[PDB]
């Protein structure tokens, strides 16, 4: 049940509504008033999911799927089996989400450290939330919103991006995908830097990060350093997922046209427009 | 054919590197204990690894993990519940005793040092060369607590030496003596250093150091402990 | 506001850092360059030194030799013109040797030849700069991982350029030099595939890129949160475990209920991103060489 330096910490505190009442552990999860949130909507959930499985006719987890209501319905319900169950797991999971997250909080009150984790959790439960409830409202109905299928939701991710062309053209994707390349290099540089130094050469002593820092600047002239990479491992992570969220808020609400088709306000400028030569003349 | 061996394969030598990675996880805070400080009956389905050694570099010597584990210290806390899984009350002054959000390890009392073997972290008065560079310099602002009373004021800063850091403000009491802030718990701002995590009447109580040009590992982890408490101990006497 | 160490409050600076000698040969590093106040609110303030020694400037050499082929081709497509050139920018492309000449080196220089010159370019720069990652870390005495990790990288990029092209017969195969044309090969490759979604490695790639976001965002905002104990100094966190580390790890196991260790979390680390793409360049390296449409071969896996 505890690690070795546990107990010290386990101390009574923290909680965010209910004070001492849900203020206990069980196995090594802390339980928030928002684990108890959690359970309920996350049962609830996966309850209404089973259910629905059963409506639809399969038990099998590569076919079970939930479709939003149809276009036809705009944003209103809609009948439990033509899409309402699907607006009541929706609406299961940003509870199940924001409990975890407010669960994450409690967590850390009682151990003083701060607030970052669940900060960033909450940029994911914003991009949830822009696939499923603000771009959906700001175009006029849920079935714009994808479903709830190991492989039917890449049928919605193909047919949405499919819309618009290739999907690439979307200026906002693009950076969105820089920051996603950039953070998993990132993430392969500092794993593989941090362990270099833990696990030198070989009967050789531990490095340091004065050792980290001159490998660094050896290699490419720079080094930002063990503060440095932390703040920017987060940086580009959240940068990536807000990216990914404007790309997608932005789209069939304020463009809707091809995406290729926007570069054009560069290629169509007065200064040159009309000079002949090059790919656009 | 192929493909489908690949993909096979590869499931098995991800399971494989899952196991590997989550028994490396391991070299610390294992074997489980219950409650009491003994081992659980119960450690879940992965063993321990075969040991490994970290040679430290200044003749400090070795770490070998996993091994035998334990706080090296008095922990000041007791049950308040008759089975397995609820809080554990301070039985003392949570802040004073090192428990919850004020915890500190038994870290080695030595200070950490740089890659020559030099301290680390020096007041930036004994470190030749460095000086403030940009932002608002802190030095001779009055320190104020989160009750807005002013504690003392800021009479240097410990700076990192190989990473060029600031990481604590040196404080003064009316006291005389000094106490070291972790530098991300306090807000530099215009006119003064503003602290939240403590109220004025609680800085005489931060953990104190034996040199004035050293910290070390030991001495850094209660100070930031301390401070950290106070976020969840000093409720109490914060203002809004 | 409370504060949260994303930016620093104050930036203090000393001598600049020269950095531990160990077997480096001292001749070849450059002297310090200068002090970045705006790099400094983040990280570092300090640019240099470099280390260049002969490997060096070898890879760096055709490193700009592969940037300015791909560059007089671009003008030549804009003819000459610089406005024409700013323009079309993007639209500018250099392609491979068309289907015909195989994987010859036969193809004239304005169809196919200035591309294998390019890549030829390319080939050693990234290659001299992948021995340049071990050679540093040689000098430090450090492990490895570093050249491990980079090598994971080439692999995708070795088998979209070359291993790939070959395999398959042809030099057409490969991918042009250009911003949208690079994009279009892509898009178009998957396509001619069967729509790469069906294709297992793809999907997997997908898991550890988005895993990899995840990792990172977790990971960044535990050493954040925990940086009030100094947890930013994670190899004597290594050796002597201090709170920062315990308060961490148990930030984990009390909301998912397992957690890591300070070096432990590294090695998830280099594995989510390294895992991206070697599990990608198996995907693309079975493209086409052993499945012609994923979709197919997805409908009765073997
Ligand atoms: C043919 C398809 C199109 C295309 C159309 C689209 C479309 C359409 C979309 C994207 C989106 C994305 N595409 Mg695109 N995309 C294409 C080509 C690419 C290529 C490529 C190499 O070709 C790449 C790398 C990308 C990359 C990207 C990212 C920018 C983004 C996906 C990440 C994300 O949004 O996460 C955000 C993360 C989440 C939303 C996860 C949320 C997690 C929540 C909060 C909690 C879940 C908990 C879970 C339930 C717990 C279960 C129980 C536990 C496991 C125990 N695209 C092609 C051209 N792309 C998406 C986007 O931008 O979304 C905003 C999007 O909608
Ligand atoms: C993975 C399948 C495709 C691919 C799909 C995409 C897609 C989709 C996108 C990019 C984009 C980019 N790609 Mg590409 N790209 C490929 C392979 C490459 C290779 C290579 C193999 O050498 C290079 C040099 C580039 C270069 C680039 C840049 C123009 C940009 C950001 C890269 C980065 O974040 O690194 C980080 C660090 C620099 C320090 N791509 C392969 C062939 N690439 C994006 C872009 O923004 O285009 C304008 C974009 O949207
Ligand atoms: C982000 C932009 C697109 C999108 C584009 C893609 C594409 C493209 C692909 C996936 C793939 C996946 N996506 Mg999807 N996906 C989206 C949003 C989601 C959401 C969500 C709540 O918004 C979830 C839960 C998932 C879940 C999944 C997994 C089934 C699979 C691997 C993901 C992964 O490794 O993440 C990183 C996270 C981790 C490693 C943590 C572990 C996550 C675990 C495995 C998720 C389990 C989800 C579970 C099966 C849902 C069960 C119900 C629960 C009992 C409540 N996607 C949106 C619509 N997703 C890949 C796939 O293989 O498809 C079959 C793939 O190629
Ligand atoms: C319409 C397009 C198709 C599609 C076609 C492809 C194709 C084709 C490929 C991918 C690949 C990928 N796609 Mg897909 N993809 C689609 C949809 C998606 C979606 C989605 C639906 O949202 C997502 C999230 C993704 C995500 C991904 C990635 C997991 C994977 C790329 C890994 C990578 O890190 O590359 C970035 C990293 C590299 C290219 C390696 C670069 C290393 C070299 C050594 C560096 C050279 C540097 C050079 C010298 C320049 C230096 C300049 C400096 C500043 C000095 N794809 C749709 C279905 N996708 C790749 C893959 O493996 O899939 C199997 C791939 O080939
Ligand atoms: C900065 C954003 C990056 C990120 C960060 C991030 N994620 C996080 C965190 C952070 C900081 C956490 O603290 C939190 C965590 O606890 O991690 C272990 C988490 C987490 N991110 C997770 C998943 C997740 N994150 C993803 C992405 C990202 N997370 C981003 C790229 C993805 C992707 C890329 O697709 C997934 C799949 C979980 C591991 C965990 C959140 C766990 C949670 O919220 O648990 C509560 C709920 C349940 C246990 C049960 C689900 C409730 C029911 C309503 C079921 C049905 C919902 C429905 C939409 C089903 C969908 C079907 C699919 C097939 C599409
Ligand atoms: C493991 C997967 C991730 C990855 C890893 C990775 N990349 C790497 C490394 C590693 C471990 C290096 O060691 C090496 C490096 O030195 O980084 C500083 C590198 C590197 N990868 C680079 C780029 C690069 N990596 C990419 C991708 C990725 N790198 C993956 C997401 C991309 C993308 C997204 O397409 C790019 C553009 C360079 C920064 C560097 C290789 C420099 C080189 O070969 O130089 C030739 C010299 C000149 C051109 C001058 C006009
Ligand atoms: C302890 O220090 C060190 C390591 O890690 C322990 C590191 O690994 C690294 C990692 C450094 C990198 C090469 C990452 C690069 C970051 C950028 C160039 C940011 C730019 C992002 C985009 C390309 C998106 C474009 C978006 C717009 C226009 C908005 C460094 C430097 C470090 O030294
Ligand atoms: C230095 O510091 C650091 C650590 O520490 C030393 C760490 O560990 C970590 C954490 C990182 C790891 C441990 C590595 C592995 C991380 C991943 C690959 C992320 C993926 C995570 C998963 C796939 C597993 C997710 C499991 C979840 C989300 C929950 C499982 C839930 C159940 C089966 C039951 C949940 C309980 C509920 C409903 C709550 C309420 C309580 C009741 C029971 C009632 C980081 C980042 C860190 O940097
Ligand atoms: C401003 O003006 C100046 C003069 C400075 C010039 C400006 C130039 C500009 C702005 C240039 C832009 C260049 C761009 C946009 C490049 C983009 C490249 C992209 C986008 C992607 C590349 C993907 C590349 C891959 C996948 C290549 C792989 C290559 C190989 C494996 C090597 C192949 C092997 C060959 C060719 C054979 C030779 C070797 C042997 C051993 C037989
Ligand atoms: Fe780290």
């Amino acid at each position: 049940a505890l690690l070795s330096f546990e107990r010290k910490y386990r101390v009574p505190g923290g909680t965010l509504v209910g004070g001492n009442l849900f203020d206990f552990w069980v196995g090594p999860f802390y339980v928030g008033f928002f684990g108890v949130a959690t359970f309920f909507f996350a049962a609830l959930g996966i309850i209404l999911i089973a259910w629905s499985a059963v409506l639809q006719g399969t038990w099998n987890p590569q076919l079970i799927s939930v479709y939003p209501p149809a276009l036809e319905y705009g944003l209103g319900g809609a009948p439990l089996a033509k899409g309402g169950l699907w607006q009541i797991i929706t609406i299961c999971a940003t509870g199940a989400f924001v409990s975890w997250a407010l669960r994450e909080v409690e967590i850390c009150r009682k151990l003083g450290i701060g607030y970052h984790i669940p900060f960033a959790f909450a940029f994911a439960i914003l991009a949830y939330l822009t696939l499923v409830l603000f771009r959906p409202v700001m175009m006029g109905a849920w079935g714009y919103a994808f479903p709830y299928g190991i492989w039917t939701h890449l049928d919605w991710v193909s047919n949405t991006g499919y819309t618009y062309g290739n999907f690439h053209y979307n200026p906002a994707h693009m950076i969105a995908i820089s920051f996603f390349f950039t953070n998993a290099l990132a993430l392969a540089l500092h794993g593989a830097l941090v362990l270099s130094a833990a696990n030198p050469e070989k009967g050789k002593e531990m490095r340091t990060p004065d050792h980290e820092d001159t490998f660094f600047r050896d290699l490419v002239g720079y080094s930002i350093g063990t503060l440095g990479i932390h703040r920017l491992g987060l940086l580009l992570s959240l940068s990536a997922v807000f990216f990914s969220a404007l790309c997608m808020i932005i789209t069939g609400t304020i463009w809707f046209d091809q995406w290729v088709d926007w570069w054009q306000w560069w290629v169509k400028l007065p200064w040159w427009a009309n000079i002949p030569g090059g790919i656009n003349g | 054919d192929l493909a489908s061996l690949a993909i096979y394969s590869f499931w098995i030598f991800l399971a494989g590197l899952i196991y590997y990675l989550q028994t490396e996880n391991m070299r610390e805070g294992y074997p489980l204990e219950n409650e009491d400080g003994t081992p659980a009956a119960n450690q879940g389905p992965f063993p321990l690894p075969k040991p490994k050694t970290f040679i430290l570099p200044h003749g400090r010597g070795t770490l070998t993990v996993p091994g035998p584990e334990s706080e090296d210290r008095p922990i000041a806390l007791a049950r308040t519940a008759v089975s397995e899984g609820f809080p554990h009350a301070p039985t003392g002054d949570p802040m004073k005793d090192g428990v919850g959000p004020a915890s500190w390890v038994a870290r080695r009392d030595l200070p950490e040092l740089d890659g020559h073997g030099h301290n680390k972290i020096k007041p930036m008065k004994a470190a030749a060369g460095f000086h403030v560079s940009a932002g608002k310099n802190p030095i001779g602002l009055p320190v104020r607590g989160c009750d807005l009373e002013i504690a003392g004021k800021v009479v240097d800063i410990w700076v990192d030496i190989p990473e060029q850091m600031a990481r604590f403000l040196e404080v003064e009491l009316k006291d005389g003596s000094t106490r070291l802030l972790p530098m991300q718990m306090v807000k530099v701002q215009s006119n003064r250093v503003h602290v939240n995590a403590l109220s004025s009447d609680l800085f005489a109580g931060i953990p104190t150091i034996k040199s004035p040009t050293e910290v070390t590992l030991l001495e850094e982890d209660k100070i930031c402990g301390y401070v950290a408490g106070g976020l969840m101990y000093a409720a109490p006497k914060r203002k809004s | 506001a409370e504060y949260q160490n994303i930016f620093s409050q104050v930036q203090v600076r000393g001598p600049a850092d020269l950095g531990m000698t160990e077997d480096v040969n001292l001749a070849n590093r450059s002297g310090v360059g200068p002090f970045s106040t705006l790099l400094g609110w983040f990280g570092n303030a300090q640019l240099g030194p470099i280390y260049l020694g002969s490997l060096g400037v070898l890879s760096l050499f055709s490193g700009l030799m592969w940037f300015f082929t791909i560059g007089i081709w671009f003008w030549y497509q804009a003819g000459w013109n610089p406005a024409v050139f700013l323009r079309d920018l993007f639209f500018f492309s250099l392609e491979p040797p068309a289907p015909e000449y195989g994987l010859s080196f036969a193809a004239p220089l304005k169809e196919g030849g200035l591309w294998l010159i390019a890549s030829f370019f390319m080939f050693v720069a990234v290659w001299s700069w992948w021995g340049r990652t071990y050679l540093r870390a040689q000098a430090l005495g450090m492990g490895k991982h570093t050249a491990w990790a980079f090598l994971s990288a080439i692999w995708l990029w070795m088998v979209l350029g070359f291993i790939r092209p070959i395999l398959m017969g042809s030099w057409s195969e490969a991918v042009p030099y250009g911003i949208f044309s690079h994009l279009d090969w892509t898009n178009n490759f998957s396509l001619v595939h069967g729509n790469l979604f069906y294709n297992p490695f793809h999907g997997l790639s997908i898991a550890f890129l988005y895993g990899s976001a995840l990792l990172f965002a977790m990971h960044g905002a535990t050493i954040l949160a925990v940086s009030r104990f100094g947890g930013e100094r994670e190899l004597e966190q290594i050796a002597d475990r201090g709170t920062a580390a315990e308060r961490a790890a148990l930030f984990w196991r009390w909301t998912m209920g397992f957690n890591a260790t300070m070096e432990g979390t590294h090695r998830w680390a280099i594995w989510m991103a390294v895992l991206v793409t070697l599990t990608g360049g198996i995907g693309i390296l079975l493209s086409g060489t052993v499945v012609d449409n994923w979709y197919v071969w997805g409908q009765n896996h073997g």
